[PDB]
């Protein structure tokens, strides 16, 4: 491999093609390197660690919620079921009517969360 | 020389076999069939090689 | 690495830039490459392959902004019906706007036809059109919710961009003549 | 506003959501494998038959809704980039974002996922359509057959590769492994004798097409030692190259996607197939053909003329809307639907990559609903009246009003009625049709919406209307809940769909 | 071949198409054994028509493992046979042979419908009976079952392992000098 | 994943299982061929593992000599005529003089 | 106007009254298969005109080679084979139209660069 | 880009559009496609130089980017067709700006290949314009 550093002199390139040729400020040549001149790695890392909790969250209550309303809904005809909450006792009516709910709609609105960016700092005006 | 020969065969071989081999009623009969359709099928594969 | 396809046909090939004559039949894979397959398929082959999906994105974009004023043309001449009595209407449409809705027709917007038939030249013609259009929006940064996306300190630096612009272009005199 | 959260969320959802299907599949295998000796249903209320159903049903379903969550990430992800992209004009400026891997789960078939409005249309298709077969085909399944409820779950994680790949040799892959869990369930969930040929034809008729995709598959990896699917733009295939492979591909996915003279091999399949299953097959398992047809000519460079397979399509439509009519076969009838729906969204992709796509995909789903709710009405017909004939079956209104009432809005959906996603499609095949070639496009329209839409019509009004006088002790009920909420959610979908964004049709 | 100024580059490996035919002569002989094991396993007198096809209509292992093996035979898709003969497409391609390609395609197909046939003979009206007895009991081969399961799942699962298989095939005929 | 012998264990415990499916035996019939399959297929399979990255070392050190073959038999392969010609003259010298080193 | 007695080449019913036919194709079920049993598994006995029409037309065959041309009408035979010539005709007079004024053509356009609709395009670190 | 500004707006900044010619056009696609080697080992050769002597101790960190002029040299050579000097110093004055514009993206901004091809493709289509019948 011919292309290094090896055998070059300042002495033999022109002052004009040294200044072309010239390193960047430090920081330059830093972000250059991490390719964190835009965005940071631990920016990236962060955003990665926020979408995979909000999936397992979103995921988790999806799936509470459909179990719950399917074993709670589906015990047998329109009778049976009438009869079954009837006796059912208060705080489990609650739990029977709420969690299904609940779970469904946690999961929808961690879902539109992410599409609506509100943490904006420019909000003035 | 070898490339002509094994084409004619080829050619001759699946034209002869494509209505007999719907004409067989025994098992060792379907056995041996497939063989001879594997082994021209090797056969082209082999004039494709030597090409 | 890319290979090729043997070649049948029987023709010859003279390279007046390299000197050589070759044949069809006997051309190898970067020799096919060289000679055939050297043809291009897209409007601006020039353009790397991030400019020229800019260049797409900005045909796309532009075609539907034609589509867009034959829409708002179409808007205005109800407007203008409802507003004006069938009396002076026709009058009143004998102007710009009987002349753009003409000018506006199906081979200058591609209304619902599967494909607009432009050349390479046209489809350039129309990218640089939208390039105007968001130059002038670039200008005084209209575009940062809609049509773009900047952070906080990006839209703080072009608030102070824009506001030093219109300070100097209130401060420039009207044109003369 | 976008910010760089709604990218990772989206990506981190399609790339989980197949795992979380594919542990859910592995689990439920798991248990059915090691809980009995022998793999078949204990006849007994305890049997694990019941939990595998509620472990397939409600994994599809679960599943279903964070796909609709990952869509609509999906849809933002791409309005986004393509402002990021068209945005900015400083010549010193340019859109480069890189994305970091997550460390919890790995690529599958190390390959990073890439998704298109397109794909993720015939994701949803495959979620709702294998949704309403698996629940049509409980009552087919029983003591021997039970292994085949994991059909549906393997035919979506097939399709989730299929859709969220940039590798071509993948992409034909998952394209050719949707043949074997299909022919298994023709060959032993059929009830009718006659499946154990519709199924040798179905198999022999498509892969003839699977070996034509698969000889230009070898065209392009042979000539193109890439895989990627993005380095073609850097080759380009000569004249006679470019016209075997548009000549194989379009021949090879048209017989998948049934067009004329090959759609012998559907009409036997469907007539003689499962009535669950027939609904998947017609509603998404001839769309994989579009889709990988769109792909491919999308990417090729083709400069040859369309009319031969424009004409094509054009007589498979009319070859299907004149035969409409002479079916007194309910089930039939609607095979024929199939065809030509499906040869009109095939003509739809015959200008390369232009507009028509988008009146292409619309279509396709349109086409997917319509079928799957034209299929469950027969199945029900047939499953309540123990026939599906029009000589046997007569007067079905005065007794089971709500099938009636269905088999009428059926009928008007089908025609087209503005509000529905099938004018909208049609709108759009037609417009384009008629600047493209005017004349054609009042034949096409005249056959299809027309002769084929009255033959079509003759068979269901009779069978609606009349007088139920024959075999009063045998009269069925009426649909039961899952049946009318089935049909109901293919209706609102029908009707609601026109509401989606704008932005991708 | 290319020539640059004297300088000879090969992209092609010439020791390629003969380890794709060892490839495909190894993958018959697995099918092959994985049915002929699947017939030893049972009574051999039973088989003496392609009618009797539905005498392997017996308990679901070795109903489906000729099933499969019928399908790989035949070459469908996902399965063993498919590799052999996509590759020896791909080599056909590869060294531009069309016409090859054809011929090898109508005998692909009308081979593929020969081999799918037997599976209309395969369904029987009843469960049959073609185990041998011993001690008054139906023999079933412990050791001939598990050399049949290790020869289903490869070929179910031959083309993830097929890469490794390549390799192997390719070193051994580099060392022709051809 | 990593680990080809913990690979080659849970493939040997899978067809053991699937062995008893197959015969309709019990999954807890012969216990101690369960540790067996395990052993056997580990040990089988890392020898594999080793065997393949042996091959292809060696394949491509082969290429290399093949290569010398290619560049050989292209020239001999010229039709008569052609090795004097002008796109051959020069390496068709170059592999007859400069090479004949003996 | 049909009638059965002159019709001589539209086939059809004749109107004579017959005896029911002791001998028909029949519906058949897979070894082995699971009744269908909605509504209360109730299965009335079929009517045999009924399942002959049911599957007469599934087995229908033509008796002696080139009888399709003569069945029905030779004009209207011919004009049905000849359909597909007649669309692809049609399709390339019409797109002489295209060709000579400037409009759609019958192609696979190409302008977008193998940039399929809506892709995600993107890098990784 | 292809944007020309207009010399009397009544506003600060008005810009219109132009196209190439077809041969500028053919000229620098023929000519990317056949040096498009230069420009990725431009990049590659960037990158390498940076890691190796980015930190300011480093021994050769005085030398920075000297080893990507050959590079720099060849890419120009390549897209000018040997012709109007060996070296990029030799670029014409009509050229000149753009150079200057584009070793500022490349080596003091560090900006995207993406971004700096833009310019160098500049320099080549203000040589191709000035000259015309020189380059074909
Ligand atoms: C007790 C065993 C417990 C096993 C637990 C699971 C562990 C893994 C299996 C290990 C088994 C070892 C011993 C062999 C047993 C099987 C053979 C046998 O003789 O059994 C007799 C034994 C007893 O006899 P029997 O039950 O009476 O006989 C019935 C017959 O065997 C007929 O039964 P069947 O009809 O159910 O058989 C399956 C049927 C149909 O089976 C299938 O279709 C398999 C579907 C698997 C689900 C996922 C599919 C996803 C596909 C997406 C698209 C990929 C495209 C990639 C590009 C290339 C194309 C693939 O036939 C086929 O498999 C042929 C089609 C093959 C298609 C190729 C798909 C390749 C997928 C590769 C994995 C991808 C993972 C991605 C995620 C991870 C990423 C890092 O049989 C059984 O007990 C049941 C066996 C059923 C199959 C078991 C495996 C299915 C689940 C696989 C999950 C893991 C993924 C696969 C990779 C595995 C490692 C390579
Ligand atoms: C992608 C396409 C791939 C296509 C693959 C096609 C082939 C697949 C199926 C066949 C594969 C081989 C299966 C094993 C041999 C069969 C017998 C057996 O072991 O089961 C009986 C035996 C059953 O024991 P048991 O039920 O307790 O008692 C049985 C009797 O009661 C009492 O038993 P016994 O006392 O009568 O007999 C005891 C003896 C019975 O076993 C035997 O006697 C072996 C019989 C086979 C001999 C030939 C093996 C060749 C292996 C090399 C690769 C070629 C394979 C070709 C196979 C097909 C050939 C037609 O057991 C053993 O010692 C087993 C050792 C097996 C490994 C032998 C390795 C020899 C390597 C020689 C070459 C080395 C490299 C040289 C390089 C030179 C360079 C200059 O097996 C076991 O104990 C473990 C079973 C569960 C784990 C099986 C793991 C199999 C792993 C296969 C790896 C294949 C290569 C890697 C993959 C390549 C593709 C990516
Ligand atoms: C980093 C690695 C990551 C990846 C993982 C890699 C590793 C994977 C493998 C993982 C497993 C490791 C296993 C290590 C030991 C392997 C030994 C070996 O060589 O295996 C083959 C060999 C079996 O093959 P074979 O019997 O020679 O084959 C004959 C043919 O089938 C021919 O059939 P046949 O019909 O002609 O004859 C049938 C057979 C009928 O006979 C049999 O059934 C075979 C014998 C079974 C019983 C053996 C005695 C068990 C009790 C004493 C064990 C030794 C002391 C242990 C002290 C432990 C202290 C911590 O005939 C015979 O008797 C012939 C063999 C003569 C006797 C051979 C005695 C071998 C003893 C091996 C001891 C190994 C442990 C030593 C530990 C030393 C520690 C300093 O030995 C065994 O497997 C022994 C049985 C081990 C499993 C027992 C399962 C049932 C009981 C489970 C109780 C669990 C209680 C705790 C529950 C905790 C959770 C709640
Ligand atoms: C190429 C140059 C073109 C430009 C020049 C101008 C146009 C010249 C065209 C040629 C016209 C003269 C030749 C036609 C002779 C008739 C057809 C024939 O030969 O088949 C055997 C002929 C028909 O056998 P069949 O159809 O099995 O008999 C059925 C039974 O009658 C039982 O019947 P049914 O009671 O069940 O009722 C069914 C009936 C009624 O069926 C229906 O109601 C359903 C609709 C049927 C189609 C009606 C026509 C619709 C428009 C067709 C447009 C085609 C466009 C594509 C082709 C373009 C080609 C440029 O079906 C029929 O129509 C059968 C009658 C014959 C076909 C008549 C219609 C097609 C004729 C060809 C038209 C070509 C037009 C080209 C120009 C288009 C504009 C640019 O057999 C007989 O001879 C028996 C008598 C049939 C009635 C004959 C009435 C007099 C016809 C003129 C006689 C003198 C001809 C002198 C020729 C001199 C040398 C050139
Ligand atoms: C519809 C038939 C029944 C259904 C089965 C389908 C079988 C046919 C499938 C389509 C095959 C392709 C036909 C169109 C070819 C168009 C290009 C062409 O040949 O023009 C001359 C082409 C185009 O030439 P050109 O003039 O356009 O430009 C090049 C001109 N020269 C060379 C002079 C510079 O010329 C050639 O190079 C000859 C190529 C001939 C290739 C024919 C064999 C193809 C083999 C692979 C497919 C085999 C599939 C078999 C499937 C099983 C069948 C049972
Ligand atoms: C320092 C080393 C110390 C080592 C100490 C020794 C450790 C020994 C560990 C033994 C674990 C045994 C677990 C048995 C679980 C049984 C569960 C059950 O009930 O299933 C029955 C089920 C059902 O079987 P069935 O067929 O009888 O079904 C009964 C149900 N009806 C009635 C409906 C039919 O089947 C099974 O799963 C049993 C067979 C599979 C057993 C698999 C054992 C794997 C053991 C792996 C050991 C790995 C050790 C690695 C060491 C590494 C060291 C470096
Ligand atoms: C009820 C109303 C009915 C209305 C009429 C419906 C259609 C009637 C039939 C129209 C025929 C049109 C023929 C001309 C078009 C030829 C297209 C072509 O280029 O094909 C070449 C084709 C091949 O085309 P190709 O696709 O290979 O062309 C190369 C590709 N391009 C063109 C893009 C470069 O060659 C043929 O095989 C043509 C065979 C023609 C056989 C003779 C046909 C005579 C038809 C006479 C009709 C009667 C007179 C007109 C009546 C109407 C007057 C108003
Ligand atoms: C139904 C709950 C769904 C929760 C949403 C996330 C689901 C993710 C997929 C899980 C699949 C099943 C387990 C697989 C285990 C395995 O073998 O997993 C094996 C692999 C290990 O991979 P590696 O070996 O490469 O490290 O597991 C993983 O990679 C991660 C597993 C999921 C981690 C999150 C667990 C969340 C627990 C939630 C508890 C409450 C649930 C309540 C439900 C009613
Ligand atoms: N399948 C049929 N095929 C042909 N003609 C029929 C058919 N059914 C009825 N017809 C006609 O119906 C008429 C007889 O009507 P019908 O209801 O049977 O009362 P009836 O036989 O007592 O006169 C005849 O003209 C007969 O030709």
């Amino acid at each position: 491999m011919n292309i290094s550093y090896t055998g070059l002199k300042l002495e033999d390139y022109s002052d004009e093609v040294i200044r072309k040729y010239k390193f960047p400020n430090s920081n330059e040549l830093e972000r250059f390197l991490n390719r964190e001149q835009t965005l940071t790695v631990q920016q990236h890392k962060s955003a990665i660690k926020l979408a995979q909790q909000d999936f397992f969250a979103v995921a988790g209550l999806l799936s509470v919620g459909s179990l719950s309303y399917i074993f709670y809904n589906s015990v047998g005809g329109k009778v049976i079921r009438d009869r079954i909450r009837a006796s059912r006792t208060k705080a489990q009516k609650v739990i029977v009517l709420a969690l299904a709910f609940v779970a469904n709609a946690a999961a929808l609105i961690i879902a539109r969360n992410a599409i609506t960016a509100h943490n904006f700092g420019w909000q003035a005006a | 020389f070898f490339w002509i020969i094994l084409l004619i065969i080829s050619i001759i071989g699946i034209f002869y076999i494509i209505s007999i081999i719907f004409d067989i009623n025994l098992f060792k009969a379907f056995l041996a069939y497939s063989t001879i359709i594997n082994s021209i099928s090797f056969i082209l594969l082999i004039i494709a090689i030597i090409f | 690495a890319f290979g090729g396809f043997r070649q049948t046909d029987n023709s010859l090939i003279i390279d007046d830039r390299r000197k050589i004559i070759l044949n069809t039949r006997s051309l190898n894979d970067f020799q096919q490459k060289i000679y055939l397959r050297n043809f291009f398929t897209n409007y601006r082959p020039d353009l790397s392959s991030y400019d020229y999906f800019a260049f797409k994105e900005k045909l796309r974009i532009g075609e539907l902004f034609l589509n867009e004023y034959r829409k708002r043309i179409n808007n205005e001449v109800r407007r203008a019906a409802i507003l004006t009595p069938t009396s002076s209407l026709r009058e009143k449409m004998n102007h710009k706007i009987a002349d753009q809705i003409l000018d506006l027709s199906s081979p200058h917007v591609r209304g619902a036809h599967f494909q607009a038939v432009r050349s390479w030249t046209d489809a350039s013609k129309i990218v640089n059109y939208v390039e105007e259009k968001q130059t002038k929006i670039n200008k005084y940064g209209l575009q940062f919710p809609l049509l773009g996306n900047m952070t906080e300190e990006q839209c703080a630096s072009k608030e102070d961009e824009v506001y030093q612009r219109l300070l100097k272009e209130m401060q420039k005199p009207p044109k003369k003549a | 506003m976008f910010n760089l959260n709604t990218i990772y969320l989206s990506r981190i959802f399609i790339e989980f959501n197949f795992y979380f299907l594919f542990f859910l599949f592995l689990i439920s295998s798991i248990i059915f494998y090691f809980s009995k000796i022998i793999s078949i249903q204990n006849l007994n209320q305890n049997s694990v038959f019941n939990f595998l159903k509620l472990a397939n049903i409600f994994g599809i379903l679960i599943s279903f809704f964070i796909h609709i969550i990952s869509f609509w990430f999906y849809c933002i992800y791409s309005y986004n980039l393509s402002l990021n992209i068209f945005s900015d004009i400083n010549l010193y400026n340019s859109n480069s974002i890189e994305l970091l891997n997550n460390s919890l789960l790995p690529n599958y078939f190390k390959s990073n996922i890439t998704i298109d409005f397109f794909g993720l249309i015939l994701l949803t298709l495959a979620y709702i359509v294998g949704f309403v077969s698996i629940l049509a085909l409980d009552t087919r399944l029983y003591w021997k057959n039970i292994k085949y409820i994991f059909s549906f779950t393997i035919f979506l994680l097939i399709v989730y590769v299929y859709v969220t790949v940039s590798n071509i040799l993948l992409f034909f892959m998952c394209y050719e492994l949707l043949l074997i869990p299909s022919f298994l369930i023709v060959y032993f969930v059929s009830p009718s004798r006659r499946a154990i040929q519709a199924s040798l034809y179905f198999v022999i008729w498509t892969q003839l097409g699977s070996l034509l995709v698969l000889i230009a598959i070898s065209y392009i990896i042979s000539i193109t030692n890439t895989y990627e699917f993005n380095d073609l733009k850097y080759f380009n295939f000569t004249n006679s190259e470019s016209t075997i492979i548009i000549f194989l591909i379009f021949l090879g996915f048209g017989f998948k996607a049934p067009i004329w003279p090959f759609h012998y091999w559907l009409t036997k399949t469907h007539v003689e197939a499962p009535s669950g299953f027939s609904i998947y097959l017609s509603g998404f398992l001839v769309k994989t053909a579009l889709y990988g047809f769109y792909k491919f000519n999308t990417s090729i460079f083709i400069d040859i003329d369309s009319s031969i397979f424009i004409a094509i399509c054009i007589m498979g439509v009319v070859d299907s809307s004149l035969k409409m009519w002479g079916q007194t076969d309910l089930k039939k009838l609607v095979a024929y639907g199939t065809i030509q729906e499906m040869n009109i969204i095939y003509l739809a992709f015959c200008w390369g990559d232009s507009c028509a796509i988008l009146g292409g995909i619309l279509f396709s789903a349109t086409h997917a609903f319509l079928s799957a709710l034209m299929f469950f009405l027969v199945d029900c017909i047939y499953r309540r009246y123990h026939t599906r004939s029009l000589v046997e079956v007569n007067g079905i209104l005065h007794i089971t009003p709500n099938l009636g009432l269905s088999i009428l809005f059926m009928l008007v959906f089908f025609s087209g009625i503005p509000g529905t996603i099938k004018f909208i499609s049609e709108f759009y095949i037609f417009s384009g049709l008629l600047e493209a070639s005017p004349f054609i496009c009042f034949i096409l329209m005249l056959v299809a919406n027309v002769l084929g839409l009255i033959g079509f019509s003759k068979s269901w009004f009779n069978a609606t209307f009349g007088m139920p006088k024959k075999n009063t002790k045998y009269l069925p009920m009426d649909l039961s809940f899952k049946e009318s909420y089935i049909i109901l959610y293919c209706f609102f979908f029908l009707f609601i769909f026109s509401y989606f964004s704008s932005i991708f049709f | 071949m290319s020539i640059f100024s004297n300088i000879w580059i090969n992209n092609d490996l010439n020791s390629y198409g003969l380890s794709i035919l060892l490839l495909n002569i190894i993958n018959y002989l697995i099918v092959f054994m994985l049915i002929l094991s699947v017939i030893l396993l049972t009574n051999l007198s039973k088989f003496k028509s392609l009618n009797q096809f539905k005498e392997f209509n017996s308990y679901n292992f070795i109903l489906y493992s000729l099933i499969f093996s019928l399908l790989s035979m035949a070459g469908i898709p996902p399965l063993l046979g498919f590799t052999g003969k996509f590759l020896a497409i791909l080599y056909s391609s590869f060294k531009s042979q069309y016409l090859l390609i054809l011929f090898m395609t109508i005998l692909n197909i009308f081979g593929m419908y020969f081999y799918i046939q037997n599976l209309r003979f395969v369904v029987k009206k009843n469960k049959s009976s073609i185990l041998n007895y011993k001690n008054y009991y139906v023999n079933i081969n412990y050791s001939i079952t598990l050399n049949i399961i290790l020869l289903n799942f490869f070929n179910f699962f031959g083309i993830l392992f097929l890469s490794d298989l390549i390799i192997i095939l390719n070193y051994i005929s580099s060392y022709i000098y051809i | 994943m990593s680990s080809m012998l913990i690979w080659g264990a849970c493939f040997g415990l899978f067809t053991r299982a699937a062995a008893c499916k197959a015969s309709m035996i019990p999954l807890t019939t012969s216990p101690w061929k369960y540790p067996k399959y395990m052993i056997v297929s580990a040990v089988t399979f890392y020898y594999f593992d080793w065997y393949r990255r042996m091959a292809l070392e060696q394949l491509c050190y082969n290429e290399e000599k093949l290569e010398r073959y290619q560049i050989r038999a292209k020239l001999q392969s010229l039709k008569i005529g052609e090795e004097l010609s002008d796109a051959y003259r020069e390496s068709f010298f170059e592999h007859a003089v400069q090479k004949n080193n003996i | 106007n049909y009638h059965y007695d002159f019709c001589g080449r539209a086939y059809m019913g004749n109107p004579a009254v017959q005896s029911p036919p002791k001998e028909f194709f029949n519906y058949h079920y897979v070894p082995d298969n699971y009744p269908d049993a909605l509504s209360g598994f109730r299965i009335a006995y079929r009517d045999p005109f009924e399942v002959q029409h049911v599957f007469a037309y599934e087995n229908w065959e033509y008796q002696y080679d080139g009888q399709w041309w003569s069945m029905g009408s030779l004009a209207c035979n011919v004009l049905f084979f000849c359909t597909p010539l007649f669309l692809y005709l049609i399709l390339q007079v019409e797109e002489l139209n295209s060709e000579k004024r400037g409009g759609t053509s019958n192609k696979f356009y190409h302008n977008n660069a193998g940039f399929f609709h809506f892709q995600i395009y993107d890098n990784k670190q | 880009m292809f944007l020309n500004p207009v010399k009397d707006s009544e506003f600060d900044d008005e810009v219109k559009g132009f196209v190439p010619s077809e041969g500028e056009v053919r000229f620098v696609a023929n000519k990317n496609k056949e040096c498009g080697y230069y420009l990725q080992g431009i990049e590659q050769c960037r990158r390498k130089m940076v890691q190796l002597a980015g930190d300011s101790s480093s021994q050769f960190h005085s030398l920075g980017f000297l080893p990507c002029k050959r590079l720099v040299d060849a890419h120009y050579r390549c897209m000018t067709d040997d012709k109007f000097g060996s070296t990029i110093e030799e670029v014409p004055e009509i050229g000149l700006d753009s150079a200057q514009k584009f070793f500022d993206c490349t080596f003091q901004q560090l900006k995207p290949m993406q971004s700096c091809r833009r310019f160098f493709d500049q320099v080549v289509r203000d040589v191709y314009r000035a000259n015309g019948s020189q380059l074909i």
